[PDB]
């Protein structure tokens, strides 16, 4: 196992539970983190909200620069961290009644970037970006955790992790099968998240002279599913990701290739989008929105 | 484990009982002890003896008696007499692993 | 540029010459090399490893010299180079009299004379005085006639430096190198009266010049004597005249 | 003073040994967290200077268990700790040799965030194999010297390494040997292309040396014994035997057997870059197709081929023709006069 992993899984964990905001006059202080959970236990909900100038005040912001910079590296230390955390207080909304997917969401970055500043030296990184709503598509299931039938000692292993591409089993439900060639998925003991893409484009007052409209995929994982209309003006807070493409074949440069046999694969990719929350920017539900 | 942990029986097969993963490791840890305690009248060791034999003649056997064992351990001596299919595998690696105690890097003698 | 009619000699060149600077404004941090700029992760060694990509940085010392006559302190670029420099020059130009070998030190790049060094003195000392200097060092697998050889002292060397020129018989049947011979052969235990006198003063003279080489010849600065100190040896009566 | 008397002999005590095996219901958690406590407590001893041995003797002072010292109280059979009594021979518990420890108080060994996040840019994620291997850094294989920072905060000055095919002659090491020679020769080189028993060289060399006998006769008068030139003023000589062989007795017995640039360079970087390295690779003869006043113009800080075209080019002439450059050199230049 790595250290700094270790490490900065454990200082997570540690400041879910003794970091606090002030209430300035009214209310001395109080644990925010905690009275999210609680209000997490009061309301059965699956996703935590983290703003990151609390982050970047404690501990002088170096631990919000490593999550930043390499957020996708942290993301299962920041999991287990927080399972931890749930188990420490309020344990009780830690299964589904098999288990819950916590979610955890980042709001309020120091910055925004718009679609044209995508670089690639921040792939992989936490930010937000600012787009117009095109096309939204169906809300759609996909693989958490998969489980499969074995082949020989034909049976189902049960609730095996899957990744973001097809996984197999190395262990098996018989300790003394250790075989793995066909693999047959139930759906039952198959873990499943709500999964919707949305294709935003760039703003209007964005556009720099001459270009034509630049546009990115977005996908949206979790409760977030259907929270945007299309021609909506919305604000995507995610990870930059990337995802494979085989369409840039033909395209001037060198094309990455793998050699392994020959174990041959191109490694042509397109830059999109992973958000973990989007936000849009009676007469009693509006009168409550109202100072 | 304990000496008397062997003593307690419960198992099917006798070879399932003996090769049951944390009695195997009792059993190994057991003839460790075995092994490396048993020492002579005068105070001269007995595997003591036998492994100064092993290192200075080279050979690939090692003359372990029966009686000395059965009285060091009648389980062990009785778990041999039943189902010596087992046992003795366990014996040799804890042999093995004695011999690389007393002289490392016995792997290109033998 | 000696005289011998005057019998005495003057320096000149001072070329190179650096007039020492403020070293700072206990012997262990006097040089292990941190001063001036940079004074005051666990779980890897590179003891046995060179980077197969570079990325970092080269000492920046002075390196002003000769082909040869260079101190341990300035070939390992080790940082404050002290006055004592010079007197290790010295000692090296005094040996290269005790063995009538004019080109000493043949060195054609750091290299050479560090590795005549080890030949020299030994692997051991030279990584000893590296340590002293706060810098690691390592050879192994090179062949040495002498292995950590000579620890007899430099006695041993000028002795078969000489031996084989007694062997061939290279020099002058009145070549003044014959006494030093005779005396390394009496030492190293391997009318008349004028010539025990002389034979006796020659003894001395030599056993002084000896003992002096070795005051010089040491890695450690602070542990070496000063010019004044040199002077103040019993081989230099000729000042108490004064 | 316990320590005095435990500090007395133990040095010269030859005989250390540790039970192993005990009865108690101990987890796998439990047995790992045993085996490094019981590691730990071999270590206590190991540096100690008293040597350890695999095997329970009645010479072996030193064993410890954690239960049943002398605390079994029956008799019992094949127990080593029933013959503990009988022998007398020491028995302590794990809590107890932690407790005997107080005496010694043995060490147990011999965070920074941010600095290990840019301790991590260098060497990478730390999350490799513990091993000799990691393929980011040449391991040395061949004879080699190396030199490096203690610290490894500068680079290696030296770090040279050879193949051992290379080392097959013994006159052109890469690493100079003491190859004496003759003839008053560097040590490190010696008599190539020479032979000091060559007859003509040493014909050759006893004529320069009978040329130059009265001068070296006079340089032996000049210096005896007074320490001093103009002391000396007011026995001509003194010649002390030898049986070493010289030029003329070495003469003589042949006869008898034939009787029937500039000096300055340019500051360089020290980091090559990877492209660097690649091009090094492919590096051929130059014979493939296409007077010493050769030297580094530190004034124009120019290298030239040449020095008399660099002198009259046209940025050293402007250079001379600048006397702002030369004005502290006046300074001084009029305080003499
Ligand atoms: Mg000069
Ligand atoms: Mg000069
Ligand atoms: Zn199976
Ligand atoms: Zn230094
Ligand atoms: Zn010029």
């Amino acid at each position: 196992d790595d250290v700094t992993g270790e490490k900065v899984r454990e200082a997570f964990e540690q400041f879910l539970e003794d970091f606090s905001v002030q209430s300035t006059d009214t209310g001395e202080v109080e644990k925010v983190y905690r009275a999210q959970i609680e209000f997490m236990k009061i309301y059965d909900l699956n996703t935590i909200y983290i703003d990151y100038q609390h982050l970047s005040m404690r501990e002088n912001g170096a631990l919000a620069m490593a999550i930043s910079e390499q957020y996708y590296r942290f993301l299962p230390f920041l999991q287990k961290g927080l399972r931890r955390v749930v188990r420490k207080y309020a344990p009780e909304l830690l299964n589904t009644s098999t288990e819950r997917v916590f979610q955890i969401s980042f709001f309020n970055l120091p910055t925004v970037h718009r679609i044209r500043d995508i670089r690639s030296e921040k792939i992989g990184s936490l930010l937000s970006i600012s787009g117009t709503v095109t096309r939204t598509s169906e809300v759609r299931p996909e693989l958490y955790k998969a489980s499969f039938t074995c082949d020989m000692c034909r049976a189902i292993v049960d609730n095996v992790e899957q990744s973001f591409k097809y996984t197999e089993p190395t262990f098996c439900p018989n300790p003394s099968c250790e075989n793995r060639a066909f693999w047959t998925l139930n759906v039952t003991r198959s873990r499943f998240l709500d999964w919707q893409k949305v294709r935003i484009q760039e703003n209007a007052n964005e556009i720099p002279t001459g270009s034509m409209p630049r546009t990115l995929d977005v996908i949206l994982r979790g409760d977030s599913v259907e929270r945007a209309k299309p021609g909506d003006r919305c604000k995507f807070t995610g990870v930059e990701i990337v995802v494979p493409d085989v369409t840039q074949l033909g395209l001037p440069g060198v094309k990455p290739s793998s050699t392994l046999s020959l174990g041959v694969r191109d490694l042509t990719y397109k830059i999109s989008f992973l958000a973990c929350h989007v936000i849009s920017i009676d007469q009693e539900v509006f009168l409550n929105s109202l100072s | 484990l304990t000496l008397e942990s062997l003593s307690n029986v419960k198992a099917n097969s006798y070879s399932e009982w003996i090769t049951q993963p944390n009695v195997s490791r009792t059993i190994a840890r057991e003839l460790k002890s075995f092994l490396l305690e048993y020492t002579d009248e005068t105070g001269r060791s007995v595997y003591g003896a036998r492994i100064r034999t092993l290192g200075e003649m080279n050979s690939e056997s090692l003359e372990v008696n029966y009686r000395h064992l059965a009285e060091s351990k009648a389980i062990l001596a009785l778990f041999l007499a039943k189902c010596p299919e087992e046992m003795l595998k366990i014996f040799d690696l804890v042999a093995m692993e004695a011999t690389e105690l007393h002289y490392p890097d016995y792997a290109r003698i033998h | 540029l000696f005289n011998l009619e005057l019998g005495r000699g003057v320096l000149v060149d001072f070329g190179l010459a650096e007039a020492q600077m403020d070293y700072k404004s206990n012997h262990e941090q006097f040089c292990p090399c941190i001063m001036r700029n940079q004074y005051s992760v666990n779980g890897v060694d590179l003891t046995k490893g060179y980077p197969k990509n570079e990325t970092r940085r080269i000492k920046r010392a002075n390196r002003a010299g000769t082909r040869g006559f260079r101190a341990p302190e300035v070939l390992m670029k080790c940082g404050a180079q002290s006055t004592k420099i010079d007197i290790w020059s010295v000692g090296v130009i005094l040996l290269s009299l005790l063995g009538r070998r004019f080109p000493m030190f043949q060195s054609l790049d750091d290299a050479d004379s560090l590795l005549e060094l080890c030949t020299i003195f030994g692997w051991k000392e030279l990584r000893k005085c590296a340590a002293l200097h706060g810098l690691g060092f390592e050879a192994s697998g090179l062949i040495w006639d002498k292995p950590n050889g000579y620890s007899n002292g430099l006695k041993e060397f000028v002795y078969d430096l000489l031996n084989k020129e007694c062997t061939i018989g290279t020099f002058p049947e009145y070549s003044v190198a014959f006494e030093t011979f005779g005396f390394l052969q009496q030492e190293l235990h391997d009318d008349a009266y004028e010539l025990k006198k002389y034979q006796e003063e020659i003894w001395s003279d030599h056993y002084w010049c000896f003992q002096v080489l070795e005051q010089c010849f040491e890695m450690d600065p602070q542990k070496r004597s000063s010019a004044e100190d040199l002077l103040k040896t019993p081989f230099f009566n000729e000042l108490n005249e004064n | 003073e316990w320590q005095t008397n435990w500090k007395k002999i133990m040095k010269r005590d030859s005989r250390i040994y540790f039970d192993i095996t005990d009865d108690v219901e101990m987890n796998t958690y439990n047995k790992s967290k045993m085996d490094k406590r019981r590691d730990l407590l071999k270590r206590g001893f190991l540096t100690l200077g008293a040597q350890i041995t695999q095997f329970f003797d009645t010479t072996v002072t030193i064993v410890i268990t954690r239960r049943s010292v002398e605390n079994i109280y029956l008799l019992k059979d094949t127990d080593i700790l029933s013959r503990a009594k009988k022998n007398y021979m020491k028995v302590w518990s794990y809590e107890k040799a932690a407790r005997f420890l107080k005496n010694l108080d043995v060490d147990l060994d011999h965070p920074t965030l941010s600095n290990l996040l840019h301790n991590e840019k260098l060497y990478g994620p730390t999350d490799r194999d513990p091993r000799t291997k990691r393929d980011d850094i040449h391991y040395f294989k061949y004879p080699h010297v190396y030199l490096y920072d203690l610290w490894q905060t500068w680079a290696p000055i030296i770090t040279l390494e050879w193949k051992p095919q290379e080392l097959t002659n013994l006159d052109e090491l890469p690493y100079p040997i003491l190859k004496i020679g003759s003839f008053g020769r560097c040590p490190f080189i010696g008599d190539r292309n020479y032979d000091e028993s060559s007859y003509k060289r040493v014909v050759k060399r006893y004529s320069r040396d009978k040329a130059n006998k009265k001068y070296a006769l006079q340089l032996r008068a000049l210096f005896q014994y007074h320490a001093d030139t103009l002391l000396n003023t007011s026995k001509n000589l003194i010649f002390i035997p030898h049986t070493c062989n010289d030029s003329t007795k070495s003469f003589k017995k042949w006869m008898q057997e034939k009787a029937k640039g500039n000096g300055l360079g340019p500051t360089r970087a020290s980091v090559m870059s990877k492209n660097m390295k690649s091009l090094s690779r492919l590096m051929v003869d130059r014979k493939l197709g296409v007077v010493k006043n050769s030297g580094y113009c530190e004034n124009c800080r120019v290298k030239y081929e040449s020095l008399e075209q660099h002198i009259v080019s046209e940025k050293h002439l402007s250079f001379a023709e600048n006397d702002l450059n030369f004005e502290a050199i006046d300074s001084l230049i009029e305080n003499l006069r």
